[PDB]
């Protein structure tokens, strides 16, 4: 997530579009939209162990 | 006394056959993705958790 | 009482526990009363009613 | 364009796209209310309660 | 709905209800306010109380 949020052509899969193939596409997130999914076993796993 | 023991056995036994009814309803009643399969009593603690 | 910060992760308030989960018998194949200290066993406990 | 007479039965006024009439809405919460384990902690034990049916 | 008389000592008057005075209810308190172990922390002897018991 502290990845996510810095400038980079990289993390984005803009490759397998169409012009993507050549060139570069830079972007950034916002952390008020990353979302993440996992299951609601590694959930708890968050919630009794590291927290 | 003997009034207030043959009230008290009252709750005893109410409380004493409803505790058996729900633990043999938790036995032979319910189906196989219901119950889930712990190991050790330092399991089952994540496992309700996450349950 | 291992861990530092679960401020809101106690579930305890939903516990209800026993010291043994059973005392209790179900009949599964059917007979009849013939012993006679059997009689005294069951009114040891209060059956009168049977003979 | 073509003007005609646009009003017409069911399917002459569907094409206008027919009210919005209900939502398939989350009232019932999921992941906000529920989906929550964040809330238990103080020693008041077992104040629960059975509410009735319909 | 039929009027009659309703009366008799058991089964008019009888048969629809009674007087209730207890429905054996929990007041000595079971994992509400005993069945505890949230106890204190600190000096420590003598919270232990004697009755006559005698009745």
């Amino acid at each position: 997530i502290l990845n996510l949020q810095n400038n980079s052509a990289k993390y984005n899969e803009v490759h397998r579009a169409s012009g993507g193939a050549i060139g570069q596409y830079t972007t950034v997130s916002k952390l008020k939209d990353i979302v993440i999914l996992t299951t609601d076993s590694l959930k708890s796993y968050l919630l009794d162990t590291k927290i | 006394g003997v009034y207030k023991k043959k009230i008290s056995d009252i709750n005893v036994l109410e409380e004493k056959e409803m505790r058996a009814m729900l633990v043999d309803y938790s036995l032979n009643q319910l189906s196989e993705t219901n119950v889930r399969k712990a190991t050790s009593k330092e399991d089952l603690a994540s496992k309700v958790f996450e349950a | 009482a291992n861990t530092f910060q679960i401020a809101g992760i106690d579930f305890t308030d939903h516990v209800i526990s026993f010291d043994d989960l059973g005392g209790v018998f179900k009949v599964t194949k059917e007979f009849k009363l013939q012993n006679q200290d059997s009689i005294d066993f069951l009114r040891a406990y209060g059956d009168y009613q049977s003979q | 364009m073509y003007e005609g007479n646009n009003m017409r039965s069911m399917m002459g006024t569907s094409y206008e796209d027919s009210r919005l009439n209900k939502r398939t809405e989350l009232n019932e919460n999921m992941s906000i209310d529920t989906n929550k384990s964040e809330d238990s902690y103080g020693v008041q034990i077992h104040s629960l309660s059975k509410q009735s049916f319909t």
